[PDB]
RNA sequence: UAAUUGCGAUAACGAACGAGACCUUAACCUACUAAAUAGUGGUGCUAGCAUUUGCUGGUUAUCCACUUCUUAGAGGGACUAUCGGUUUCAAGCCGAUGGAAGUUUGAGGCAAUAACAGGUCUGUGAUGCCCUUAGACGUUCUGGGCCGCACGCGCGCUACACUGACGGAGCCAGCGAGUCUAACCUUGGCCGAGAGGUCUUGGUAAUCUUGUGAAACUCCGUCGUGCUGGGGAUAGAGCAUUGUAAUUAUUGCUCUUCAACGAGGAAUUCCUAGUAAGCGCAAGUCAUCAGCUUGCGUUGAUUACGUCCCUGCCCUUUGUACACACC
């Protein structure tokens, strides 16, 4: 199916690859890779900690964060 | 230069005082308070099983506040809610009594209410300081 | 003593929405909270608008006291920045100026979202034969 | 590939025998020595300008 | 005593068709006939200075299948 | 659709007729003058009728009017 | 922020109550997969078993799965209220029970059993395959099964 | 009483459920 | 900006940009152009405004329609189907946060990405239904200025719902997706699918 | 406005064809302040058909 | 033209009914009369925050003033006005300006002449005739039945989910109703997860219930394309309210069981603006029971401003052997 624990293997891939996209959103990360969604949000809370990504547009229905900086 | 509630943000105020009223340990959380749904209407609990208690209290706080006298019934209209009835149509169903009774006589043994006249609790003296003291701090919430 | 306080109203479906304009500090406040917590949400800058089109500084002189009854969380909306709008407008009428008065009655029906008339649309009657005013039931013939 | 410009002159009556498509003339926007008359399918009024594909036929009546 | 039945008389019974009511009721049951009846009250309510009058009967007037007939004159609206 | 019934324009024609130097091309006077020179019974009517004989003046001072 | 790795602490299907627990399922949810235990009921097991929510059924200790077991067994032991239950003063017993797993079946087909060995009503409609409950047969339920 | 009721066969829903619809359960006409 | 302040707050994002000029949500209308003719004076991006819901009346003239701007007119052909009629609130939600994510995927300026695939998205001549004789058949008539934007925001907003339905996407997603498509002619968008296959039917039976 | 709907036809054929009636009830208060004479005059020398008066004494 | 509504044409002239007028209701009034059962301003008394005089509350009346929002009386208001375009350049229609309002201003009440073997003898102490009248087809009493289920049609409800569901929080209507030889609307306190309970309480009512703090809705989250937590039919188990009486479950509550339904074939209904649709609310019924009507307000659009293609109707013409009138 998907992915909704941490595979440590698929937590590489997500801060060597989220700075690639520069429209990282709720289901952008479900897609490309396979995760659970429910993990896709607290990605963003984590890739929000020290932020590899940036926000813009924060919201209990969408999420929209950009590249670098 | 002179903070009321009636300034503050309805979400902000009511999450940080939910937040202040848990970390000053004594508010008085009914011995059950892990099996109710808050009213016959919602289908489960609430999902935050910690504190909604706190929450729901916090709310009362600020809605006696921006009021007169509220009661035990008038609150529980305020928060009950539409309510799936199966396979017909959906009608307002009133919410807790002996949660929301609960939350009122347990926000007296801290002192932000009392009993008034003409029915149901005023916010009190003691307490109309209480939230003001806190609002500001929500306030000021800008580092 | 007893102030320079013009008042005014304004309306949108059934919400009726009071007004008290004074000479003040500058001050703006519906029901009891200042308009900058008005969040019905989006619908922010719906209330903001008289502020903008005739200029900010113009409301650094006056206290305003709104309130709203009735109608919807969005009626209550326009009913108020209607009301506000229309006593900057009725404070110039009286206690400043003409000329300057129809600069403001000119930003805003440059503009007019009611702003200043208001939008007269009530509802319709339900008739009988049918759920709505003009909706009839389901008819079948056969 | 020929995408041909044309401001309405006038309106003329309204065919199709269902009733929705309008007679209408129009000005050649580019060359203004032109009129010619095409059969319409939305509700149009007089000035506003068309988008002509096979800049000929010109048309008439219509069921 | 706190209740009086008080009796005056009226206000020209050409006015009230709650007079002619009971008027056509006792011509009929004095076993007359449609026009002579009908044709009579309306003379008096026209002469009465009435603008209009209108008596229509309903019901077996010839027996058998049921008829009716409508004895009118004069001047009458309708609508408004 | 916007038409004068009979007992309008019998009345614009009638006011006209009689009563026609003491009018004017203006509606709101004219409507003044119905409750002097005339009897109307309904407040609607009287500016119904009084709008119509306003009107043939308009065009009475443009070329005459046939009835 | 719950980002958390493991190395062999989830593992997929743990067998409960002879039943097949999903474990990418999060608890309270895929414990229902259960016969007897609802949505309401594995709220509140998982409460007073002191596990964690924010969990999926993979994790949590099979020591944890052994708090969660046993509270099941005996609710009102673990100041769970009767008004939880699904068979609160049995017709034969007199005291209250929540019965699960296979056991759903069990007192069910004996209830069932027990109005039809009576030859009552409600277990005559119950056996004839009709309706149980004064409701109509003349419009609707058609179709079958 | 009920014992005749539970203990009827030829009278429960199989034995409906076997049996075809009457041809005049479409049809009027008077 | 000269920024004064009253006796309540006004914060400085709203008095800057603002009383300085009337942007969107905060986008500037001005320099959006729209770029073919004959949709102008169709498609309204020229007076103001900030947000997209007005009680505005569009239902007395015929054609007052389109004095009203495409902006709140893409919100409003959003809240369709049952579940989601009279829920302009919803939309302007959905919408305001679409023009972020557009202006996020592709830099330039979200208010043109909109009419740009409110243009290239209008048909230029249809088909009607002619009668034939029996077997009937069509006649390539063309199509108003004002079917070329009614219909173009008629194809987008059933482009990002048909899509968004049972899956895993949001509607201003796929509101963004669908609006940058038919915003360079993709054909990945279904808006244009419809639109070129309407000018091909039309070229058949002239 | 005491309102009543019903139907038109007694028994139930033909199209569904509701009305409706009303009762109109107007109410008002005067609040005077005059000694003895006064007040039986006022109950007798304001009376009318239709109209139903009523004074009341003060107080409670 | 919406109209036998008018301009006109005129062997007709001039009129009556119908349509129009009229009445109701929804829209405007800083103009008139007023208000502790409606509101606001100031002022006492009094609470919080800053102490910058100030922001915010409380006191059903401390004192005084006022009528903007409120109520309804009296009138004002609109006449499709103003200009333009068209047309016999007539009735009018279109457009732009103003205006609260310019589609009969929106929506209704009413509404002729003629007709039906439409419907009602089960609304009537309305009624002819036949029936029937103590083994009563009168009546009352007990129980059952109107709901009985292989199935065919009609109106409806909830749904298939992510524009969603669940949990918190936000919080806004109008139309309405309510107890004399009684027991109605019910706040408040307390008790109970609940549904309820118990003790008091206001109201014959712009006074008390009630700000009916309704719902959709909004925000913050949880869940994540999985017949999934979408969906809630079926059924077991328990507790409660109505009633003399609940079994063939009245209704409500709590847990558990978790089916069909993955957008619906041929066919079809309704609809033009605060309308459609979605939403809930009061009132009818009512001891109890709405998935039903009658109305109300909340959120609020896509499209049309046309035509006779279809289906109905109306007018004129033409055919007729029909007149019990193409059953
Ligand atoms: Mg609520
Ligand atoms: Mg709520
Ligand atoms: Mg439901
Ligand atoms: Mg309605
Ligand atoms: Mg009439
Ligand atoms: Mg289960
Ligand atoms: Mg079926
Ligand atoms: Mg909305
Ligand atoms: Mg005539
Ligand atoms: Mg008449
Ligand atoms: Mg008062
Ligand atoms: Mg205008
Ligand atoms: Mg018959
Ligand atoms: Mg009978
Ligand atoms: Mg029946
Ligand atoms: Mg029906
Ligand atoms: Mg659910
Ligand atoms: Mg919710
Ligand atoms: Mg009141
Ligand atoms: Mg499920
Ligand atoms: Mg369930
Ligand atoms: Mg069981
Ligand atoms: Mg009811
Ligand atoms: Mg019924
Ligand atoms: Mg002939």
């Amino acid at each position: 199916q998907h992915a909704v624990i941490l595979d440590q293997e698929k937590y590489d891939r997500i801060l060597k690859e989220v700075p690639t996209y520069r429209y990282v959103s709720v289901s952008v990360l479900v897609d490309r890779l396979k995760i659970g969604g429910s993990l896709a949000r607290i990605a963003l809370r984590h890739l929000e900690k020290e932020g590899i990504i940036k926000p813009i547009s924060k919201h209990s229905k969408q999420a929209i964060y950009t590249r670098a900086t | 230069p002179g903070v009321s509630v009636r300034d503050v943000a309805a979400q902000d105020f009511i999450n940080a005082y939910a937040s202040f009223l848990q970390r000053q340990g004594k508010l008085e959380v009914p011995g059950y308070v892990d099996i109710v749904k808050t009213s016959s209407g919602n289908e489960m609990p609430p999902q935050d099983a910690e504190g909604w208690f706190y929450k729901r209290a916090a709310s009362v706080a600020r809605h006696i506040y921006m009021r007169k006298q509220v009661g035990v019934g008038k609150l529980n209209k305020l928060y009950g809610g539409a309510k799936s009835r199966g396979v017909r149509p959906y009608k307002h169903i009133d919410a807790s009594g002996s949660i929301n009774r609960k939350v009122l006589q347990a926000l007296e043994k801290i002192g932000i209410v009392e009993i008034s006249p003409k029915g149901g609790r005023r916010i009190s003296e003691n307490g109309q300081r209480d939230l003001d003291r806190i609002a500001a701090q929500t306030l000021e919430e800008d580092e | 003593s007893a102030v320079p306080s013009v008042q005014t109203f304004g309306k949108k479906k059934s919400a009726t929405a009071v007004a008290h304009v004074k000479a003040g500090k500058g001050l703006i406040k519906v029901n009891g909270s200042p308009i900058t917590l008005v969040e019905p949400e989006i619908l922010r800058f719906k209330v903001y608008e008289p502020l903008l089109l005739v200029g900010l500084d113009k409301f650094s002189n006056i206290d305003i006291r709104v309130r709203v009854t009735g109608g919807g969380h969005v009626s209550q909306v326009y009913a108020i920045r209607q009301a506000i709008a229309k006593g900057l407008v009725a404070y110039h009428q009286k206690y400043v100026d003409e000329q300057s008065k129809n600069e403001l009655k000119k930003a805003f029906t440059s503009y007019d979202r009611t702003l200043l008339i208001a939008d007269s649309r009530r509802p319709e009657p339900k008739k009988f034969g049918g759920k709505g005013a003009r909706s009839r039931f389901q008819k079948s013939y056969r | 590939t020929p995408v041909t410009l044309a401001k309405v002159i006038k309106v003329l009556g309204r065919t199709g025998s269902r009733g929705g498509v309008t007679q209408v003339r129009v000005e050649f926007l580019e060359d203004t020595s032109r009129t010619i008359v095409r059969n319409v399918k939305g509700p149009v009024r007089e000035n506003d300008i068309l988008v002509l594909m096979e800049s000929e036929r010109e048309a008439r009546r219509l069921r | 005593g706190t209740i009086v039945l008080y009796a005056e008389r009226v206000q020209d019974r050409g006015l009230s068709a709650v007079a002619q009511a009971e008027s056509m009721k006792f011509k009929l049951l004095n076993g007359l006939a449609i026009r002579r009846a009908a044709y009579g009250v309306v003379r008096y309510v026209m002469e009465s200075g009435a603008k209009g009058c209108e008596v229509v009967v309903s019901g077996k007037l010839r027996a058998a299948r049921a008829k009716a007939m409508k004895f009118a004159d004069g001047f009458l609206i309708h609508s408004g | 659709g916007r038409v004068r019934t009979k007992t309008v324009k019998r009345a614009s024609k009638a006011l006209i007729e009689r009563y026609y130097p003491k009018l004017t091309l203006d509606f709101q006077t004219n409507k003044r003058l119905c409750d002097e020179i005339a009897t109307i019974q309904s407040k609607r009517l009287r500016n119904k009728i009084a709008g119509y004989t306003t009107h043939l003046m308009k065009r009475i001072q443009k070329g005459p009017v046939r009835g | 922020s719950l980002v958390v790795q493991e190395q062999g602490s989830f593992q997929h299907i743990l067998r409960l109550l002879n039943t097949n627990v999903d474990g990418n399922i999060k608890i309270v949810y895929a414990l229902t997969t259960i016969k007897g235990v609802g949505r309401r009921y594995s709220n509140l097991v998982c409460k007073k078993a002191d596990v964690d929510l924010h969990k999926r059924a993979g994790e949590l200790t099979q020591e944890e799965l052994e708090r969660i077991v046993q509270i099941m067994q005996n609710p009102t032991h673990y100041k769970i209220p009767a008004w939880f239950l699904n068979r609160q003063n049995d017709i034969t017993d007199g005291k209250d029970y929540h019965t699960l797993a296979n056991n759903v079946e069990s007192k069910l087909r004996d209830d069932l059993e027990r109005l039809k060995k009576i030859r009552a009503h409600r277990g005559i409609r119950h056996f004839w395959g009709l309706r149980v409950r004064g409701q109509h047969t003349k419009t609707t339920g058609r179709r079958r099964a | 009483g009920n014992e005749g009721a539970i203990r009827d066969k030829t009278a429960g829903r199989r034995n409906n459920r076997s049996k075809d619809v009457t041809d005049s359960a479409t049809t009027k006409k008077s | 900006f000269t920024p004064v302040v009253l006796a309540t707050p006004i914060p400085e994002e709203v008095q800057q940009a603002q009383t300085e000029i009337k942007l969107f949500n905060k986008w500037s209308f001005e320099e959006v152009e729209v770029k073919d003719a004959s949709l102008v004076d169709y498609v309204q991006v020229r007076q103001p405004i900030f947000v997209a819901h007005t009680a505005g009346r569009y239902a007395n003239k015929r054609f007052r329609k389109a004095q009203c701007p495409i902006i709140e007119r893409l919100t409003n052909s959003l809240m369709m189907n049952g579940r989601n009629n009279g829920k302009k609130l919803k939309a302007v939600r959905i919408i305001k946060h679409t023009l972020d994510i557009i202006n996020v995927l592709t830099d330039q300026n979200p208010i043109q990405v909109v009419v740009d695939a409110i243009t290239n998205t209008g048909p230029r001549e249809d088909t009607t239904r002619v009668g034939g004789g029996g077997a009937a058949r069509r006649q390539a008539v063309d199509v108003s200025p004002l079917r070329r934007v009614n219909q173009a925001i008629a194809l987008l907003t059933i482009g990002a719902r048909e899509a968004a339905f049972r899956n895993i996407k949001t509607i201003a997603e796929t509101l963004a997706e669908e609006l940058i498509n038919a915003a360079k002619g993709s054909s990945t968008s279904y808006a244009i699918k419809k639109k070129d296959e309407l000018e091909r039917v039309a070229k058949s039976n002239r | 406005v005491l309102k009543i709907s019903t139907r038109k036809t007694p028994n139930g054929e033909g199209s569904k064809t509701w009305e409706t009636y009303e009762m109109r009830i107007h109410k008002r208060y005067i609040d005077l302040e005059a000694p003895v004479q006064i007040v039986k005059r006022i109950t007798q020398i304001t009376i009318e058909p239709g109209v139903d008066v009523e004074v009341v004494v003060a107080s409670n």
